[PDB]
């Protein structure tokens, strides 16, 4: 199995609305819709887990963190992120991650 | 004799049933558990040391016939035998021989076996090497 | 980023060669995978997120990081998050990484 | 079952 | 002919007794092996669990208790008791020590 | 572990630990049970000397010594080391085992023995680290830290002890 | 599995010298007696 | 006689609420909530200013640590029930009992351990070799005081303010009876 | 939450059903209508597992109100019942305390 949280991305977050797009032009099965998007959270894992190879660290202050449902939950306030480089200003940054142990 | 036996057999004693071999068998209770495993253990080559004493203390030190009849100290050796410690596993299939195979688990050192007492006057003895002139330093009678 | 658009065109490029094995069991024309990748691919440039080819409770334009974590440890109060496989989204600009060390101090 | 624990001469 | 060590006997005796040296082999070390794979669920509740089992069930008809733990993953004691109130267990029989659905509910 | 140190030829917790499988929490908790068992059956129904104490580092030091096959003379200097070693705070709450190890290894450098730092911690399973370290805070204590009789002799001098 | 209790060196040990220290060869009597030094000769 | 009076260092305090909580909603609808049931079956909660860790778990019990006052605890226990008021369960303040109270303090002198080993069998009980600090078992009050070279002493065990006073003062002869040098 | 924990009775086995009607008819003082079972398990129509029920020999059918009641394997409820049951008995196996008690409050007292 592989997490639906990638949908809230830009990326999936487009999708959404691409799909429903079609949808409501009724092009589409709405079953239909939902195979391909179980199929997108697959393709999305493989390749984010093969081709990249940059580095990221953020520094800051936490002002929020939870825990639930192996879903780690935090927001990191007045942090500096760089790249591999350039340092980033950001205000508030929230952070989404599951446990890295695919469960199953 | 005593040189005879010291140097040859002890080596030839250890060479007849140096290899004990366990084997734990499939013991099928579901398909993810099908492995059969082989332990090893060996016994090479054997090392006499010359002879000691170790006091209560723990501290081993070199032991002279002279202090030993005085200390009611047994005049012994230690003896030492290289052990080589292999296992084996392999996929046993119902209904077929296995084929075992090394896993990569082969250790590689001396174990202690006891002490063997030592005649006086032996190759293995401080005093074969002693002159007339060491024997009186050692308060040993020429 | 170059590395954002260069994953980005591999995420298109495999949900829509890996999607049109079920379009054919759903009796779908083959039009479809082209308006399919039309509409997204105007919707990614429309967005404009980087080079294309084409209290005491709980409570785009707001940043948002989605990812996984490998260990997450603290010192009283100083949180050590390892991160793994993730995209990232700051001030409108979208990133990728394999790993991400992210400590902060718990005020 | 067996002894699951033998010695092979 | 047997070689004789040449050594200080107080260094040849250092790995010999009370060492303070730590063994450093992993030959047969089958204690160790079965401490790593350790893992405990938490009582996943009752609603759900009761309804796995007549699935688990409907698949083969006489199911083992050791196999239902490691399909189930559930505490023994709470899982007992479910499993109980649904099943029961032929001791006397051919296939003893096996649990299996009782007949009002195997035979419907 | 109770009964060596009543003969005089205490061992270390590692040492029993080496043979018999057993965590710190279990067996640490467990003599410090038995300990107060024995105490109260003693006054009640001796048991314990200087020797119960749980540094007690002069009675290791000629084992150590022993394992290292230094000869009986630098022993002696380690001994008397190790004795004016607990007059220097910053090592005085140091475990006995390091106490006795590091006054071991400044006197095996001190008789100029070709055995290094890695030799003394791997036979002993003592940190290099931990080595190096102790020795640093004990090179500024050497003139209270060597026997005058040998120095005033000429057998070792204070010049050929490395210096950081 | 520890070496150094799997094998334990007192069997060789306490074998040999209960053997020697008494009569008793096993596990014959009298194969050990105590040397004469009344003289020489003896 | 001392002249320094040792610094309470942790108040740990236990509150009931005698209502059943749901503590999957609680994590979901809190600030700052860990709840993790595969290690422990409770949902943590930390308040900031009071700088206090609550132990909420689903039979209504609750144990508050990290408090440096007696009625700073009280403060954040409060807190942490208006909190769970304002989720909608049923939650009212109830007995509050101190069940330990932490105490560090220095008497800038070196402390001979070898000495109180001996000195005091019982109540000493010194193993430099697991841990460097030498542990006395007061009687009366039954206080357990962890002495370092340092000169450093901790009192724990004390469930009210006048008794962790009382052990420092009582153990304040034997141990400048021992001072190094 | 709570009104969502009680998932669908479109469970994967209808076993289950019939299991937790037979837990819940136990837990009544007086037999209980089918409308009582109806608005338990969402199944108005004459499902399966109702009919199962009846085939079942601990469940005794009223057709008077059309109702199912928890039947017990001994029907005691007073000491003169339960002393001729006693003495009724061809053999000297005792009958268990465990099943006595199951449909009567009080059986120790």
């Amino acid at each position: 199995g592989y997490y639906e949280l990638y949908r809230r991305s830009t990326i999936g977050n487009s999708l959404v609305d691409a799909l429903d797009t079609l949808i409501s032009d009724g092009r589409i099965e709405a079953s239909l819709a939902m195979r391909v998007l179980e199929t997108f959270d697959k393709v999305v894992a493989e390749t984010l887990k093969d081709n990249t190879q940059s580095k990221l660290t953020v520094k800051g202050n936490l002002d929020t963190y939870g825990f639930c449902d192996d879903v780690w939950t935090f927001i990191v306030k007045n942090c500096q992120v760089t790249v591999e480089q350039s340092v980033i200003s950001v205000d508030k940054l929230r952070i989404v991650a599951c446990n890295s142990k695919k469960s199953e | 004799s005593f040189n005879q036996f010291v140097d040859y057999t002890l080596q030839d004693i250890i060479c007849e049933d140096s290899t004990l071999i366990l084997e734990q068998l499939a013991q099928h209770t579901t398909e993810s558990d099908n492995i059969s495993r082989k332990y090893e253990i060996s016994f090479g080559k054997i090392y006499v040391t010359k002879p000691m004493v170790n006091e209560s203390d723990g501290v081993t030190h070199a032991l002279y016939p002279q202090e030993a009849r005085l200390r009611n100290l047994t005049y012994s050796s230690g003896l030492f035998v290289d052990v080589k410690k292999r296992t084996y596993e392999a996929i046993d299939v119902p209904g077929r021989e296995l084929k075992y195979e090394l896993i990569a688990e082969e250790s590689e050192g001396k174990v202690f076996i006891g002490r063997l007492p030592i005649m006086l006057r032996s190759k293995n003895c401080y005093l074969s090497e002693a002159t007339e002139s060491d024997l009186y330093k050692l308060k040993e009678c020429p | 980023n170059a590395e954002a658009s260069r994953v980005y065109e591999i995420i298109v490029e495999s949900v829509v060669n890996e999607v049109r094995e079920d379009f054919e069991n759903a009796g779908i024309d083959e039009q479809t995978l082209q308006d399919l990748k039309n509409i997204w691919q105007k919707k990614l440039t429309e967005t404009k997120v980087t080079t294309f080819s084409w209290d005491y409770l709980i409570s785009p334009d707001e940043n948002l990081m989605l990812c996984l974590y490998d260990k997450v440890t603290r010192t009283k109060a100083r949180w050590k998050c390892s991160l793994k496989d993730g995209v990232v989204t700051i001030n409108r600009n979208d990133y990728t990484f394999q790993k991400a060390q992210v400590e902060a101090e718990w005020v | 079952l067996r002894r699951k624990t033998r010695q092979l001469k | 002919r047997i070689t004789t060590l040449d050594e200080t006997v107080g260094v040849t005796m250092s790995h010999t007794g009370m060492s303070m040296r730590s063994d450093n082999s992993n030959f047969l070390k089958v204690g160790r092996e079965k401490a790593k794979s350790n893992i405990k669920s938490i009582r996943m509740p009752k609603k759900e669990i009761l309804d796995y089992l007549f699935k688990l069930f409907d698949e083969y008809d006489y199911w083992s208790l050791k196999g239902l733990k490691e399909r189930t993953r559930q505490p023994e004691a709470h899982l007992k008791e479910c499993l109980d109130k649904v099943a029961t267990l032929v001791k006397k029989g051919p296939y003893a020590f096996k649990y299996t659905l009782r007949p009002e509910y195997k035979k419907l | 572990l109770i009964g060596c140190r009543r003969a005089e030829v205490a061992r270390t917790f590692k040492e029993i630990q080496s043979l018999i499988h057993v965590k710190t929490k279990e067996f640490g908790k467990t003599l410090n049970i038995m300990k107060n068992i024995l105490r109260g059956k003693s006054e009640d129904g001796k048991i314990d000397t200087d020797n119960m104490s749980g540094a007690q580092n002069l009675t290791y030091i000629p084992r150590f010594c022993s394992h290292l096959g230094l000869p009986m003379q630098v022993t002696t200097s380690a001994e008397y080391t190790a004795k004016k070693c607990k007059e220097i705070k910053e090592i005085a709450g140091k475990s006995p085992i390091t106490i006795a190890v590091v006054s071991i290894y400044l006197n095996i450098l001190l008789f100029q023995i070709p055995i290094t730092a890695a030799k003394v911690g791997q036979t002993l399973q003592v940190t290099e680290g931990t080595i190096k370290s102790g020795y640093k805070i004990l090179y500024e204590h050497r003139d209270k830290l060597v026997d005058p009789q040998l120095i005033a002799n000429g057998v070792v001098s204070l010049d050929n002890l490395p210096g950081v | 599995f520890n070496m150094k209790l799997a094998i334990n060196a007192k069997t060789i040990t306490s074998g040999l010298k209960y053997a020697l220290a008494t009569g008793n060869w096993g596990e014959r009597a009298g194969v050990s007696q105590v040397l004469n030094r009344y003289t020489y000769s003896s | 006689t001392s002249g320094i009076v040792p610094t309470l260092q942790n108040i740990v305090a236990t509150v009931t609420l005698g209502c059943r909580l749901d503590l999957k909603t609680v994590a979901l609808h809190a600030r700052n909530a860990e709840y993790n049931p595969k290690r422990f079956a409770a949902v943590i909660m930390r308040i900031r200013e009071p700088k206090t860790t609550a132990l909420i778990f689903a039979s209504g019990k609750m144990v508050v640590t990290g408090a440096k006052s007696e009625d700073d605890s009280k403060l954040a226990s409060r807190k942490y029930a208006r909190i769970i008021q304002k989720i909608g369960f049923a939650a009212k303040f109830t007995d509050f009992k101190i069940q330990n109270i932490v105490g560090s303090c220095d008497v800038k002198f070196p402390i001979r351990l070898e000495g109180l080993a001996f000195s005091h069998g019982t109540f000493s009980s010194y193993e430099p070799e697991l841990f460097p600090g030498l542990i006395y078992r007061m009687v009366k009050p039954k206080i357990v005081l962890l002495i370092f070279v340092s000169g450093k002493i901790v009192l724990t065990g004390a469930k009210q303010r006048e008794e962790i006073y009382q052990a420092f003062e009582a153990i304040y002869p034997v141990l400048s009876e021992f001072r190094k040098m | 939450a709570l009104q969502a924990n009680q998932t669908d009775i479109s469970k994967s086995h209808d076993s289950s059903k019939l299991l937790w009607a037979t837990e819940y008819i136990q837990k009544k003082g007086k037999p209980v209508l089918v409308n009582e079972l109806l608005d338990y398990l969402s199944m108005k129509k004459d499902d399966k597992v109702i009919e199962l029920l009846k085939k079942l020999d601990r469940i005794e059918f009223d057709p008077k109100k059309g109702t199912f009641k928890y039947l017990s394997t001994y029907d005691v409820h007073s000491p003169s019942e339960l002393l001729k049951l006693l003495r009724s008995q061809v053999t000297f196996k005792g009958i268990s305390c465990k099943d006595l008690k199951d449909g009567w409050p009080q059986c120790d007292e």
